[PDB]
C-alpha cells in the first residue's frame, strides 16, 4: 500500500559536523502482543555495542542507561518538537507496519519436510524448511514416548525466513519395533508421520 | 497532491473560518500540516496534527477519527488572516515538501455604517494631474471593473484606524487622459 | 529482556568508522525483511510476497543514516575515541536439508557474534575458491549488539569432503576454517 | 526566524546567483525549494550535516553548500529566463516541521534595457471629502517601474505611520498584454480632518525600489536605475 516509515534517529547535541573501528547502532524495536492490544516502542542508541541511550512508549520520555548519554536523553526531553514524534512513532510506525504483518508475515505458512535417517545407532528426524517456527516433535517407540534416549537440538534459524531442527534418538534394534516420529506445526492439520521399522 | 480543497472560501471578519480539507487516501503514518502564504512572500506553518484535535494559540486543527477530512478552523478571523491556506499531508521522516491548490481565504470586513462616494483628488506637484478614489462602500461589492484604454482601477483597500477602531473599503483609480470625469452603476 | 508474542526491528541503524558503510534493514521476528542498497539506493525485500505487497521508500535510510555519521563523531568525542572490542566470532557450518550423494542441496555457513560488522565469508572446494552459487545475507541485529551473518553455497553433494568456510575477522588470530559433512 | 539574504535580485542571462540562508538556531536542517506560478512549490535539495540528504530533480546548475553553523548556500550557473522564481528556505530541527524564510524574488532577463524606477506622486485629500466625513485620505501613486520589487511606506513628521494605512496587495500591470509592461502601484493614508488641516503635519510617501546595483553595467541613454528611494511630500494645509 502506502510507503511504510522507521524509527527516527534524534539528533546528538555536538556543534555540528587489528584496526581501530567506532560503531554506531539504532534499533527501532516494538513488542507486540496480543495482536495490537499491547505494542510497546523502545528506540535504541546504541555506541560501540554499549546502549548509551533509550526511548521506551511505557515510559513516554528518553532515559539515559549508561553516564554516557544523559546529555543526549535530556536534550531529547527537551525539545518538543523531537518528544512529539517519538511518542507518535508508535502509531506511526509500529502500529501501523504491524497491519501490513498480517497480510504478508504474519499469514505466511510454510509445510515442513520430515525425514529419518541413521547414522550407525542413532536416528535422526530431521524437521526442515518451515515457518513461523512452532513446532512440536516427538519420538515413539510402539505408542510408547521414547524420552530418555532423544536429543533435541535447538531451532535452526537458516537466515531465508526459513527454520530448521534435528531431533535424535539412541536406540537398541528389536525386532518388530517401529520408530515413529510426530510432528506438529500449525500449517499442519494432522501431524507429518514417518516411522522407520526394525528388521533382519 | 493527496489532498483536497475548495479554493473559494470567504467570511465575515470577528467571525469564525472553518477551511476544510479532505485526505481520503492518507495513511496511518502520514500527518496534516496547515500553511498559509501571502503571494511573493514566504509561507507561514500554522499547525499540524496526526490524530485527535490540536490547538495552537493561532488556530485549532480537527481530524475526524476515520481520518478521511480535517477542517482548519480560525476562533476569530481578522484582516491579516486573508493568506492562501494550504493543507498538506507528511510522513515527517526529511521527505519533501509538496503543496497543492490551497484555499484562498478573503475576511470581508465589517462596514457598519457605509457611506459609498466618488472623491477626486489633486497631485500636490502639478495640478495637471489628478486621481479619484472610491471609499466607504460596502465590503462585498465588487469593484475591480474592467481597464479601458489608459484607464486603470485598484482592487479594495480596508483602513484601519486605530485611533478610532474606523474602518472602510477603498480604491484608487487614474487615468492618463487628463479629462477625468470618474462616472458613477446602482449600488445595490 | 522484554517478553512478548512478536518482536519487530524497524530501525536496525548501522554506521561503522573503519571503512564508511552503512547498513539499513527492518527484522521481524528474527529474521529480515529487506536491506536498503545505500550505493544504487533500492529496497531489495528478501521474500517475494514483500515485492508485491511491501512497499518502502530507501530515501528513509540515506536520511536516518545520515544522522548516524553525525552522531558516530559525536559520541567518538564523548568516549575519549574509545575503540570497539574486538569479539571472538564462531562458525557452525550445515545443511538446508538432508544430503543425499545425487540431489543437490545448500549449504548453509552461519558466523555468530560478529562484532565490529567487518566479516568476510569465501567458500573453499578442494582448496579452491568457489565462486558460483554463493550468497550471503546482510548483518542481522542480536540482543547484545552484536550480529550474526549467514552464507549459502549452492552444490552438489558427492564424493568430494572439502567443504570449508574460511571466515576472517579481527577477533580471530588465523582465519577459521570449519568444514562439516553430514 | 529563518534569515534569507538577499530579499530581490535582478540577473541577466548566463550569470550565477549565490544565495545563502541562516536557519533557526538550533535547526541544522535547512531545505530549499523552488516556488513559480507554473510550478508551484518544486523541492530542491536538502542540507543537514555539509551533506546532501535528500535531492530533487533539478540539473547540475543548481548546486548547494551548509556550513559548521548550519548556515546553508545555494548557488544556480547559466541562468535562463524560466529560473526567475521566489527561492524559498526551509529550516528544520531535523526531520520535524519545516519553517520557511522570506524568500529570494530573482527575476532573469534578456537584458536590463527595461528596467525604470517609479515616479512617486501624492495626491492630496479633496476639501469635498474634508466636509462630509470629517476625514482626509491622501492617496500616493506610484507608476512606470520594472520590476516590481518594490516597498511602500508613509511618513508623518519623519515617522513611519501604520495606524490607517492601506496598500494595494499586488502591483497593477499598465499593459497586461505585455509581460515586460511596467508595474504600477497605489496607496491611501486616512487622518482626521484637523489633523491633516494643520501646516505643522508633514506627510510624505516613501517608496523604496530594489534594481541593479552600483557594480552593475549600464548602456542606455536613460538614467541607470539603481536601486533608490523615490518618495514626494505633501504639507498639509488650513482654508
Ligand atoms: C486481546 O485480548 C482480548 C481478551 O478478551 C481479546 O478480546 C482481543 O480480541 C485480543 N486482541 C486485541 C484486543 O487485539
Ligand atoms: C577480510 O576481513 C578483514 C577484516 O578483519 C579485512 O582484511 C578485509 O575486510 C577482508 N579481506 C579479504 C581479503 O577478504
Amino acid at each position: 500500500g502506502q510507503v511504510e516509515l522507521g524509527g527516527g534517529n534524534a539528533v546528538e547535541v555536538c556543534k555540528g559536523s587489528s584496526p581501530e573501528d567506532f560503531v554506531y547502532q539504532f534499533k527501532g524495536m516494538c513488542y507486540f502482543t496480543n495482536g495490537t492490544e499491547r505494542v510497546r516502542l523502545v528506540t535504541r542508541y546504541i555506541y560501540n555495542r554499549e546502549e548509551y541511550a533509550r526511548f521506551d512508549s511505557d515510559v513516554g520520555v528518553y532515559r539515559a542507561v549508561t553516564p554516557l548519554g544523559p546529555p543526549a536523553a535530556e536534550y531529547w526531553n527537551s525539545q518538543k518538537e523531537v518528544l512529539e514524534r517519538t511518542r507518535a512513532e508508535l502509531d506511526t510506525v509500529c502500529r501501523h507496519n504491524y497491519q501490513l504483518e498480517l497480510r504478508t508475515t504474519l499469514q505466511r505458512r510454510v509445510e515442513p519436510t520430515v525425514t529419518i535417517s541413521p547414522s550407525r545407532n542413532l536416528l535422526v528426524c530431521s524437521v526442515t524448511d518451515f515457518y513461523p517456527a512452532q513446532i512440536k516433535v516427538r519420538w515413539f517407540r510402539n505408542d510408547q514416548e521414547e524420552t530418555t534416549g532423544v536429543v533435541s537440538t535447538p531451532l535452526i534459524r537458516n537466515g531465508d525466513w526459513t527454520f530448521q531442527i534435528l531431533v535424535m534418538l539412541e536406540m537398541t534394534p528389536q525386532r518388530g519395533d517401529v520408530y515413529t516420529c510426530h510432528v506438529e506445526h500449525p500449517s499442519l492439520q494432522n501431524p507429518i508421520i514417518v516411522e522407520w521399522r526394525a528388521q533382519s | 497532491m493527496k489532498t483536497t480543497q475548495p479554493p473559494s472560501m470567504d467570511c465575515a471578519e470577528g467571525r469564525a473560518a472553518n477551511l476544510p480539507c479532505n485526505h481520503s487516501t492518507i495513511s496511518g503514518n502520514e500527518y496534516v500540516y496547515w500553511y498559509r502564504q501571502i503571494h511573493s512572500q514566504g509561507p507561514q506553518y500554522i499547525i499540524h496534527g496526526l490524530k485527535n484535535n490540536e490547538t495552537n494559540e493561532m488556530a485549532s486543527l480537527i481530524i475526524t477519527e476515520d481520518r478521511k477530512s480535517s477542517t482548519l478552523i480560525l476562533p476569530h478571523a481578522t484582516l491579516r488572516d486573508t493568506a492562501v491556506y494550504y493543507c498538506i499531508v507528511s510522513h515527517n521522516a526529511g521527505n519533501m515538501l509538496t503543496f497543492g491548490g490551497g484555499t484562498r481565504l478573503m475576511v470581508k470586513p465589517h462596514i457598519q455604517n457605509p457611506d459609498p462616494a466618488v472623491y477626486q483628488l489633486r497631485d500636490s506637484k502639478s495640478s495637471d494631474k489628478s486621481v479619484c478614489l472610491f471609499t466607504d462602500f460596502d465590503s462585498q461589492t465588487n469593484v475591480s471593473q474592467s481597464k479601458d484604454s489608459d484607464v486603470y482601477i485598484t482592487d479594495k483597500c480596508v483602513l484601519d484606524m486605530r485611533s478610532m477602531d474606523f474602518k472602510s473599503n477603498s480604491a484608487v483609480a487614474w487615468s492618463n487622459k487628463s479629462d477625468f470625469a470618474c462616472a458613477n452603476f446602482p449600488s445595490p | 529482556d522484554i517478553v512478548a508474542d512478536h518482536v519487530a526491528s524497524y530501525g536496525v541503524n548501522l554506521y561503522q568508522s573503519y571503512g564508511p558503510s552503512g547498513q539499513y534493514s527492518h527484522e521481524f521476528d528474527g529474521d529480515e525483511e529487506f536491506y536498503v542498497d545505500l550505493e544504487r539506493k533500492e529496497t531489495v525485500w528478501q521474500l517475494p510476497l514483500f515485492r508485491r505487497f511491501r512497499r518502502f521508500d530507501p530515501q528513509f535510510a540515506l536520511t536516518n543514516i545520515a544522522v548516524l555519521k553525525h552522531n558516530l563523531n559525536c559520541v567518538i568525542k564523548r568516549s575519549n575515541s574509545t575503540a570497539a572490542t574486538n569479539e571472538v566470532p564462531e562458525v557452525t557450518v550445515f545443511s538446508k536439508s538432508p544430503v543425499t550423494l545425487g540431489q543437490p542441496n545448500t549449504l548453509i555457513c552461519l558466523v555468530d557474534n560478529i562484532f565490529p560488522p567487518v566479516v568476510n565469508i569465501t567458500w573453499l572446494s578442494n582448496g579452491h575458491s568457489v565462486t558460483e552459487g554463493v550468497s550471503e545475507t546482510s548483518f542481522l541485529s542480536k540482543s547484545d549488539h552484536s550480529f550474526f551473518k549467514i552464507s549459502y553455497l549452492t552444490f552438489l553433494p558427492s564424493a568430494d569432503e572439502i567443504y570449508d568456510c574460511k571466515v576472517e575477522h579481527w577477533g580471530l588470530d588465523e582465519p577459521l576454517l570449519k568444514h562439516w559433512e553430514p | 526566524g529563518v534569515t534569507q539574504t538577499p530579499r530581490y535580485l535582478i540577473k541577466t542571462r548566463g550569470q550565477q546567483v549565490t544565495l545563502s540562508c541562516s536557519p533557526i538556531s538550533g535547526h541544522r536542517s535547512v531545505s530549499w525549494y523552488q516556488q513559480t506560478p507554473g510550478q508551484g512549490l518544486q523541492f530542491l535539495f536538502e542540507y543537514f550535516s555539509e551533506t546532501q540528504r535528500n535531492k530533487g530533480n533539478f540539473p547540475g546548475r543548481f548546486s548547494g553548500r551548509q556550513f559548521s553553523n548550519s548556515r546553508s548556500e545555494m548557488n544556480v550557473s547559466t541562468l535562463e529566463l524560466g529560473d526567475s522564481a521566489l527561492y524559498l528556505c526551509a529550516s528544520s530541527l531535523e526531520r520535524e516541521t519545516q519553517y520557511f524564510g522570506p524568500g529570494t524574488r530573482l527575476l532573469v532577463l534578456e537584458d536590463l534595457k527595461n528596467v525604470f524606477p517609479p515616479e512617486v506622486a501624492v495626491f492630496e485629500p479633496s476639501e469635498a471629502e474634508i466636509s462630509h466625513t470629517q476625514k482626509a485620505t491622501l492617496v500616493c501613486l506610484a507608476t512606470g517601474f520594472f520590476p516590481d520589487h518594490v516597498e511602500l511606506s508613509w511618513w508623518v513628521n519623519g515617522k513611519e505611520v501604520h495606524s490607517g494605512v492601506c496598500t494595494d496587495p499586488q502591483p497593477l500591470k499598465e499593459q497586461p498584454a505585455l509581460n515586460d509592461s511596467r508595474y504600477a502601484l497605489s496607496s491611501r493614508l486616512r487622518v482626521s480632518a484637523t489633523f491633516w488641516q494643520n501646516p505643522r503635519n508633514h506627510f510624505r510617501c516613501q517608496v523604496q525600489f530594489y534594481g541593479l546595483s552600483e557594480n552593475d553595467e549600464w548602456t542606455q541613454d536613460r538614467a541607470k536605475p539603481v536601486t533608490q528611494i523615490v518618495s514626494a511630500e505633501a504639507w498639509g494645509r488650513a482654508d
